[PDB]
């Protein structure tokens, strides 16, 4: 596992030397190639080194985080179009990655949480940083303030663990089983803001509205599965506890879920209305996990790995749009299937996956939650199948209204798509896809 | 900035979310409450449990 | 150009509610023949009101406007190639300036249309200045 | 081009000096103006328009600044034009009838058969003829004649 | 026919599908018996459907042995699918006979 | 858009493709219904006559005698 | 060029039975027909035909071919020894 | 296929021709319709549902009260097709 | 290709690939074949996902004329919409909605069904958005969400059938036919086959689908969308009799 | 084809990371060496035993 | 001839884009499919055998692909050493306990 | 090939089938080596009944053992299902005469693989499933047989 | 590939045959024709009962 870590740290230099934006990606695209060479693990730890592991969770959640991180590059080619601090932009990425890397590779809870929050920073200089609208600040302050309310009382609940446990390391806190009613909330609270539930997410349309492309990728692309990760991780010792009080959870998600997928139709937002959509499938990736069946885990992981792909992908192309037009409101955004018509192929299908369409990843995942769910209670069918019915609602409207239409009168002209866009989108889905065949690994962590 | 806890707002939020939470919550709590009372009793042979695999 | 001001005689009204109760008459009978024996007999009813006092019209015209709509047909036509057809504008045409950003290897497959259209933006920036006042 | 915050609404107008300017700022002639009833949920400042039969029954002829919309140049637009649009739940013409009317007919008609049906269940029409005599081990068929 | 009749007079119309309600032997001095042609092993060799293993089995295998031996060119069979759809019009009649049968007897015990 | 266009008037001829698919066709389908109708006219009607049960006698049936 | 339009002369409203059978109307009713002579020219019979015209032919074309191919079907037929 | 322009004039005066109520010899590019040949006004709403069947669209009612001779018919419907010939 | 019409060229594959099914479903009549091949994805508590193909005379037989329809209705596009532009796009789509509908005829899975299922949502979505008008839009969102309904019911008959351990149910469906819980996956399939069949009062959307090319009409509503409930309940044809 | 200069000579550096990187886990798995061919799963019969340590 | 010049946005960016992937993946396919036509055609799969009475397999020998065999051989490390470390470093965390 | 179709059938089979053997058995064949494969034994490891309350190896060895054998307990009810599934499709339309026994052992086979390690949900580990067999026990000589309620 | 390299018992994935019996009709070999397959372990063996272990 060193071998990641050792290769990130001296890749740091590279942030120094110019003329190198362009020879990073190649060595952060190639280091996930080796880094892919390397799947031999199992539900339990593996590859032992200091205090690193990984099993088959931690695994394709690091390897997500490391396409997603190289896509970043690529998708902020105009951070180097304009030489607008591109070294100090890049020193941010690759000290990102690396919390990242630690976070999901460390084998004790205390790190976890080490890591956890650390990654928070990096993406805070990014939004100040490069963010376009005045409004970062006030969307600067809520992500990190929501963060740190809720974990800073979750470093209390990791310490009286010690004095109970002994330890943290995960394999050893699993052999119990706490009882006390206020330690459940000090270690799901934390993550249920960070999903996020429905009624604690108001920071999560901020954030993502106002952040640049590339904080939006991370954003929606690792950032939520940190809370959706954490999770999975301290269930297994909360068992009891978890079953006086799922409930609330899962009602919440299940009717917050619905209810923002109408707020979805109601918004005039590219970046709004996916953000949102976050919402909506963030809500079922926590209502299965809360379930604690084998199916709700397994599924809950898939649709982690296959929703954040998605979500980075439809960041993308409301970034491509936005770059011309200049306007992120659907108004401005209309029949761009007349402008740039190869484009629409892949608003099409990234939009496809967020619906859950076949044969992607992210059905595979989203027919497991549902089937954890339903066997919970069969009065989840009601709004299960209206969250599955809105899902869709709000996405062919997202697709069909900027793409369908008579084009936008005031627009100057504009650049049409190049290769790079391309070559971003294909990155995005295409893995989407064939991850399918080789869902053996990528599930079946458990 | 325009907005205020004037009451209709409290009516309109009140029924908007709170309440189909409440209800459905309540809702599940009530149903699994039932379905469990017959397992920890002892009714439901392992033939007759439904989803053995869910 | 002339852009319509929204204020409306009544004379227009009229105008518009005999347009109206004709094109309404053609969707009940289709048939030439009898369209036209129908239509013939709703010239005569407004005839017959043509020497009243306006505000005698104006109850006129309230009744009138109120029975073609409660007689308004369930399908009623249109023509499928203007505003409202069920073939209007079925094609969307980008503005020009698409053109201008093809390869330049592109351009070469059509050298005398690209040739032209930079005659013409030298001409067009000129028309432009004097109309606009630059 | 300004920001958001050089765009967002005024408090809710209070005096006619302050309506004119509201107006004004609209691009509104100061009899269209009309703020939001300042409930609590209110918009501020902000106008109220449309609201009426939809988008879509804006005269099409009319030389629109923006067809696509069916908006003028700097004109306001309605708080609700989502909702209004001409996709969305708006209609060219008034509807012939109340809408509770639509509602009574389609279901008022699916009622009144979905018991006739149900009600002439037991009363089906069946051929005067026995059943199959599938060759059964150990019972009984016989041919009528001798 | 109809089926009213079963409705206003219950009595009378034994009903639809009926199963025989009456004795079989009743009213007959002797009434002969109904021998089977195609035995199991033949049903099952030809994949006989279930609701095809009544009586006609026998000639219906027949169908199949000449309608594969001229695949697809089944036209050159029509003589064999008339004694098959021959045979089983009888079954239909012994049905319809069977029902009045049993129509005609329930009369006889509501005069009597 | 077709190349053809008329004005208050009838199309133009026809060519001869066009004359002599039009009897073609429908006199195919004709010829069809035609040689059903003779070789198989027990479609339409009954192929089996259905019987008339009023007809059976009481004795036939096994009716015993009141 | 695509077409020539014909000269307004020409349309005589007697000629259509159908349009006059309007007038007569009209007259018992007290009214006129103006665009009545533009409704004369969809009417020609020689070539739209007439309501008989139009649909003996839509129903029964090629029917005559049709009976002579089946005739040699048969005589195919008997001379096959098919039909008996 | 393209509509010559003297085919707009051609097609314009045989329709008003045929229309009873009006003269053959007055008719012209240039006479006005309520002025010179003495039309009503819902007479000359008649003579656009004959244009709008003419030639195949809707005139707007808005935009009728430009059309006071044929002349300006037979621009209205040149611009709308776009034949400038 | 550069000098080949798509038409042309697609139409020599769909027929010939067509002539062989049918060629295919001659043979499986007279042998009364069962052909069941199955590929499969991942499994866990004694459970898999697979997909699955069922090759028989009714699936081949049908999957033939699909094709053949489909291949002429694309050479009669060559003149009907040689004038406008984009034929190479509008083709590339009627082929991409004849293998939806080829996954969805071969399917005897239930979870495998949702691939030709909702390609078959979505693509035929696209064709009907394809002209750029408004009316075409509102056409193309109604049927969208009208299938839409279909496309949650299989879902929810997903998870129930999952009591059974399996996804292959035209196994399961006449020996299970009296317990609860098919009666509960026929009750889904049964608003998933209404919904893309057009019935009360999921009738509303298929007048809707005319905004799209007349070629489309002809795929969408001769054999593909509006016979997909069909096909559906012949599977399922035991629970529901 | 690469498309590669002289400019990638500095990506030695991040593959001296590597090496490195490799070293040191490689060298801990030599610290791992007490369950060594001895747990219950894995362990070698009790008696004539293979020379060379499995892994 | 007499055709009729049709605004469309322009494709070559696309066009070119078609082409460099392609490329590319074919510049990776030709080589796998050398090897696992030479692995596949030259060396063949293994046959699954009996364990002999006494015989130890090394780790590799489990499999049956001539390519699995080597991957598992020489790329990655064998599933007792997995295992048998995380024996070690569960003790060692337990007695921090 | 008594019809017809079926004599061009076998035609067809005969020249798909020809070239493939012979590809089969010219080139690919005759040229591979000769190696063997063998299959993983796993010694039977002590249950989590004698490992102690604070020893972690010793759980942590019957955990992954817990585990080995749920996989192996979780297909043989898969197999029992693909005969069942196989029986179906072997023997229709007269299929509900034998499939009947084989449902028969598969329906067994799910209960007493739902009463091992049913309800545990995933985190299912050696203790836990342990634990709910103790509890079972308890209960059934309390209140006999589950399904018949308490007493 | 469906005549050497279908799925057989030694692996999970790969394409996996199921096919049904044929219909035996009269003419036939041997008419009265029976399912070979009557213990359980006849079905489903995907090549396992010829295997060596
Ligand atoms: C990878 C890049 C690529 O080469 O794409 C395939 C490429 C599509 O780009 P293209 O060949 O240049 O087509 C341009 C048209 O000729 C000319 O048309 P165009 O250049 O104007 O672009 C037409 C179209 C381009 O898209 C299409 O016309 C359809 C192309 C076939 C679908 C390919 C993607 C399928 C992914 C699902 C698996 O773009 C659109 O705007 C269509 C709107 C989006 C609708 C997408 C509907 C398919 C969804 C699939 C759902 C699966 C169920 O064509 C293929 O090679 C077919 C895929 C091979 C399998
Ligand atoms: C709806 C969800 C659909 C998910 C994808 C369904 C599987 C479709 C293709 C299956 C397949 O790849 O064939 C496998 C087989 C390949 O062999 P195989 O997958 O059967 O297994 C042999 C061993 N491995 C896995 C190492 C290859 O055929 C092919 O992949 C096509 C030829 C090679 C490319
Ligand atoms: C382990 C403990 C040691 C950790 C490493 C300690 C040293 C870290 C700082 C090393 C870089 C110092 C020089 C530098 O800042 O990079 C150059 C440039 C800064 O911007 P500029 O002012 O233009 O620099 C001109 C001098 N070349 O570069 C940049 O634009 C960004 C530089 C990174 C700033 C990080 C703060
Ligand atoms: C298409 C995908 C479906 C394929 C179905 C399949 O898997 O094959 C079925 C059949 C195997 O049946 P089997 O029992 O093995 O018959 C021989 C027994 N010794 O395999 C067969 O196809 C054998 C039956 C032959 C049927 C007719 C000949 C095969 C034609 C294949 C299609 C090509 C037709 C080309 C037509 C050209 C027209 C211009
Ligand atoms: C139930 C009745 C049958 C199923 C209908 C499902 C779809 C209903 C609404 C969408 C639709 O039908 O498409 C057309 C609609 C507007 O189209 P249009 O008829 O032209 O009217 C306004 C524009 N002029 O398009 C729209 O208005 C856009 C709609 C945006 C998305 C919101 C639609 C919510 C519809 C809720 C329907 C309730 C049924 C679904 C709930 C159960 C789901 C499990």
């Amino acid at each position: 596992m060193l071998k990641i870590i050792f290769f990130l740290l001296f890749l740091i230099p590279f942030c120094f030397i110019n003329n190198m934006y362009w020879m990073v990606q190649i060595m952060m695209f190639f280091i996930s190639f080796i880094f892919l060479l390397m799947n031999n693990f199992m539900n339990y730890w593996s590859e032992i080194s200091y205090f690193l592991g990984c099993d088959m969770l931690s695994y394709g959640l690091i390897l997500l985080s490391l396409w997603i991180c190289s896509l970043m590059l690529l998708a902020s080619e105009m951070i180097n179009k304009h030489n607008n601090y591109k070294n100090l932009f890049l020193l941010n990425i690759i000290i990102l990655l690396l919390l990242l890397i630690l976070t999901f590779s460390s084998m004790s809870l205390f790190m976890f949480y080490l890591f956890f929050e650390s990654s928070l920073i990096p993406t805070l200089f990014l939004i100040l940083g490069w963010g376009y609208q005045p409004e970062r600040l006030q969307a600067g302050l809520y992500l990190l303030f929501y963060t740190l309310l809720v974990s800073l009382p979750m470093l209390i609940g990791i310490f009286y663990l010690m004095n109970k446990i002994g330890s943290m390391n995960f394999y050893l806190m699993n052999n119990f089983m706490f009882n006390y009613d206020l330690l459940y909330f000090c270690l799901l609270c934390a993550f249920l803001v960070k999903m996020p539930m429905f009624l604690v997410h108001l920071w999560l349309p901020k954030a993502h509205v106002e952040a640049p492309v590339s904080g939006s990728m991370i954003l929606a692309g690792i950032m939520l599965k940190l809370g959706g990760y954490g999770m999975l991780r301290v269930i297994s010792f909360l068992q009891l506890m978890n079953l006086k009080y799922s409930f609330v959870w899962i009602s919440i998600s299940l009717v917050g879920g619905v209810l923002v997928s109408l707020v979805c139709l109601r918004q005039t937002d590219l970046k709004a209305l996916i953000a949102y959509s976050s919402v909506a499938h963030m809500g079922i990736v926590l209502s299965g996990l809360l379930t604690m069946t084998y199916w709700g885990l397994c599924g809950s992981y898939t649709l982690m790995i296959a929703h954040g792909l998605c979500s980075s992908g439809l960041f993308c192309l409301a970034n491509v749009s936005y770059e011309r037009l200049g306007s992120r409101s659907m108004l401005i955004n209309k029949g761009l299937l007349n402008f740039m018509p190869s484009m629409t192929l892949w608003w099409f299908l990234l939009s496809s996956a967020n619906m859950a369409a076949p044969p992607t990843l992210n059905l595979l995942g989203e027919i497991y939650l549902l089937n954890s769910i339903v066997s919970w209670s069969w009065i989840s069918m009601i709004l299960l199948s209206f969250l599955s019915f809105f899902s869709a609602a709000y996405t062919l409207y997202l697709y069909s209204f900027s793409q369908h239409g008579k084009l936008f009168s005031g627009v100057y002209s504009f650049s049409s798509g190049k290769i790079r866009e391309y070559l971003l989108m294909l990155l995005h889905w295409l893995p989407l896809n064939l991850l399918i065949l080789k869902s053996e690994s990528f599930m079946l962590w458990l | 900035e325009h907005f205020k806890p004037t009451g209709k707002s409290f009516r309109t939020g009140l029924f908007a979310v709170v309440l189909p939470i409440a209800l459905y919550a309540w809702a599940l709590k009530a149903e699994r409450d039932g379905r469990e009372e017959k397992y920890r009793t002892g009714q439901v042979a392992y033939k007759d449990r439904q989803f053995k695999f869910i | 150009a002339q852009v319509p001001l929204a204020i409306v005689s009544h004379k227009r009204q009229v105008c518009s509610l005999y347009k109206r109760a004709l094109r309404n008459l053609e969707s009940w009978y289709d048939r030439r023949n009898v369209y036209r024996y129908r239509a013939v007999q709703l010239r005569a009813r407004f005839d017959e009101n043509r020497s009243k006092d306006l505000g005698e019209g104006i109850r006129l015209l309230a009744c009138g406007q109120r029975e073609l709509f409660e007689t308004r047909h369930f399908q009623p036509r249109n023509f499928a190639n203007s505003a409202g057809g069920c073939a209007f504008e079925r094609e969307v045409i980008p503005p020009d300036w698409v053109l201008d950003y093809w390869h330049p290897l592109e351009k070469a497959q059509y050298p005398e249309y690209f040739a032209k259209r930079e005659q013409r933006k030298k001409e067009f920036v000129t028309w432009w200045e004097k109309q606009y006042g630059k | 081009a300004g920001w958001n915050k050089d765009y967002k609404p005024g408090p809710y107008p209070q005096t006619e000096k302050e309506r004119l300017a509201a107006a004004k700022k609209y691009y509104l002639l100061p009899e269209e103006y009309k703020p939001y009833a300042d409930d609590g949920l209110g918009y501020g400042d902000y106008p109220k328009l449309g609201y009426g039969l939809g988008v879509e029954a804006k005269d099409s002829y009319y030389p629109w600044d923006y067809p696509e919309h069916k908006r003028n140049q700097h004109e306001p637009i309605s708080a609700d034009h989502d909702l209004y649009s001409e996709d969305r739940w708006s209609q060219a013409e008034p509807p012939r009838y109340s809408n509770a009317y639509y509602f009574a007919c389609f279901l008022g008609v699916m009622s009144g058969c979905l018991a006739l049906y149900y009600w002439l269940d037991d009363k089906k029409m069946y051929r005067p003829v026995a059943a199959k005599q599938y060759p059964s081990p150990g019972v009984k068929h016989y041919t009528f004649e001798k | 026919g109809n089926a009213l009749t079963h409705y206003m007079k219950p009595d009378v119309m034994p009903g639809p599908d009926v199963v025989p309600t009456f004795d079989p032997l009743l009213g007959f001095k002797s009434r002969k018996e109904r021998v089977m042609i195609a035995t199991q092993e033949e049903m099952e060799s030809a994949k006989l459907p279930l609701e095809f293993r009544d009586y006609c089995a026998h000639l219906a295998i027949a169908y199949q042995a000449c309608r594969s031996d001229t695949f697809p060119f089944v036209y050159k069979c029509a003589h064999q699918k008339h004694e098959y759809l021959t045979c089983e019009y009888e079954d239909y009649v012994l049905r319809m006979k069977e029902f009045e049968r049993e129509r005609r007897l329930l009369e006889r015990q509501k005069r009597l | 858009k077709s190349h053809v266009v008329s004005y208050r008037n009838g199309p133009p001829p026809h060519s001869k493709a066009t004359k002599i698919g039009a009897l073609t066709v429908g006199g195919a389908m004709w010829w069809w219904v035609i040689w059903h109708l003779w070789h198989e006219p027990d479609h339409i009607t009954g192929e089996f006559d259905y019987p008339n049960s009023r007809k059976w006698s009481n004795t036939e049936l096994g009716v015993p005698k009141d | 060029e695509p077409y020539t339009v014909p000269h307004a002369s020409t349309y005589k409203v007697e000629s259509v039975p159908q349009l006059v059978e309007v007038k007569e109307a009209l007259g018992r009713q007290g009214l006129k027909d103006p665009w009545l002579r533009n409704e004369v020219w969809r009417y020609e019979p020689k070539a739209f035909g007439t309501h008989r015209s139009r649909l003996n032919t839509f129903l029964f074309r090629g029917l005559g071919v049709g009976f002579c191919a089946f005739l040699a079907t048969v005589a195919v037929e008997y001379a096959l020894g098919i039909g008996k | 296929p393209p509509l010559s322009l003297k085919l707009i004039n051609e097609r314009v005066l045989l329709v008003l021709k045929l229309y009873d109520k009006i003269d053959p010899s007055k008719l012209n590019v240039e006479s006005h319709f309520i002025n010179d040949l003495g039309l009503d006004s819902l007479d000359h709403v008649e003579v656009i549902m004959a244009m709008e069947d003419e030639f195949g669209f809707e005139i707007p009612d808005s935009d009728a009260e430009k059309l006071l001779k044929p002349a300006d018919i037979i621009k209205y419907v040149a611009d709308k097709e776009d034949v400038y010939e | 290709m550069k000098y080949l019409s798509i038409c042309s060229i697609s139409f020599v594959n769909l027929i010939s690939m067509s002539l062989s099914c049918f060629l295919l479903s001659l043979y499986f009549l007279l042998n009364d074949m069962i052909y069941f091949i199955e590929w499969e994805l991942v499994s866990l508590n004694s459970m898999s996902i697979v997909m699955t193909f069922l090759f028989d005379w009714m699936s081949l037989l049908f999957m033939s004329f699909v094709l053949m329809i489909s291949s002429l209705v694309i050479f009669y596009s060559k003149e009907y919409m040689m004038n406008d532009n984009h034929i190479n796009r509008f083709i590339m789509l009627v082929l991409m909605f004849v293998l939806s509908m080829m996954l969805l005829i071969i399917s005897p899975n239930l979870i495998s069904i949702l691939l030709g299922w909702d390609g078959l949502g979505l693509v035929s979505y696209c064709l009907v958005i394809y002209f750029q008008n408004i009316k075409s839009y509102n056409a193309g969102m109604l049927t969208a969400l009208s299938n839409r309904i279909g496309d949650v019911a299989l879902l929810l008959s997903i998870a129930w059938m999952l009591n059974y351990g399996s996804w292959n149910y035209i196994f399961y469906l006449e020996i299970m036919q009296n317990e609860f819980e098919m009666l509960m996956i026929g009750s889904l399939v049964m608003l998933a086959a209404m919904t893309k069949s057009a019935q009360i009062p999921f009738s509303s959307w298929l007048p809707a689908a005319m905004a799209a090319p007349t070629p489309v009409s002809a795929l969408v509503h001769s054999s593909t969308l509006v016979t997909a409930g069909v096909y559906l309940l012949i599977r399922f044809n035991i629970i529901l009799s | 084809v690469l498309g590669l200069d002289k400019r990638a000579l500095w990506g030695a550096l991040p593959l001296l990371g590597f090496a490195i990187g490799h070293f040191l886990d490689k060298k801990e798995t030599e610290r791992m060496t007490m369950f060594r061919d001895k747990s219950a799963l894995y362990g070698r019969p009790a008696g004539s035993e293979g020379k060379a340590p499995s892994w | 001839g007499h055709h009729q010049m049709i605004i469309k946005p322009s494709r070559f960016q696309w066009d070119k884009f078609k082409d460099l992937l392609h490329f590319y993946v074919m510049l990776g396919v030709i080589p796998v499919t050398a090897l696992v036509l030479y692995a596949n055609i030259f060396v063949g799969p293994a046959q699954l055998a009996e364990i002999p009475e006494g015989y130890e397999p090394k780790h590799w020998e489990y499999e049956k692909h001539p390519i699995s065999r080597f991957i598992s051989r020489y790329i990655l490390n064998s599933d007792q050493q997995n295992y048998e470390k995380s024996l070690h470093y569960l003790y060692e965390e337990n007695e921090k306990a | 090939p008594r019809s017809p179709m079926a004599s061009f059938a076998e035609s067809v089979l005969n020249v798909i089938d020809g070239p493939i053997t012979w590809f089969r058995e010219s080139i690919v064949e005759p040229n591979q080596q000769k190696q063997n494969w063998y299959h993983q034994r796993f010694r039977r490891v002590p249950t989590i009944d004698q490992c102690y309350t604070d020893d972690a190896v010793c759980r942590f060895e019957a955990d992954q053992q817990f585990r080995r054998d749920r996989m192996v307990d979780n297909e043989i009810v898969n197999i029992l299902r693909q005969r069942f599934e196989d029986c179906t499709l072997y023997e229709a339309p007269d299929h509900m005469v034998k499939c009947r026994p084989l449902m028969d052992q598969y329906e067994k086979a799910t209960e007493n693989w739902f009463i091992k390690y049913g309800d545990l949900g995933g985190y299912a580990n050696a203790k836990t499933a342990y634990m709910k067999q103790k509890h079972r026990l308890i209960w059934e000589r309390r209140h006999g047989p589950v399904g018949s309620g308490m007493k | 590939y469906f005549k050497y390299n279908q799925n057989d018992w030694t692996r999970k994935g790969g394409w996996r045959v199921i096919h049904s019996r044929k219909q035996c009709v009269p003419g036939d070999e041997g008419y009265p024709k029976v399912s070979d397959r009557s213990a359980p372990s006849d079905y489903a063996a995907r090549g396992f009962n010829e295997s060596p272990l």
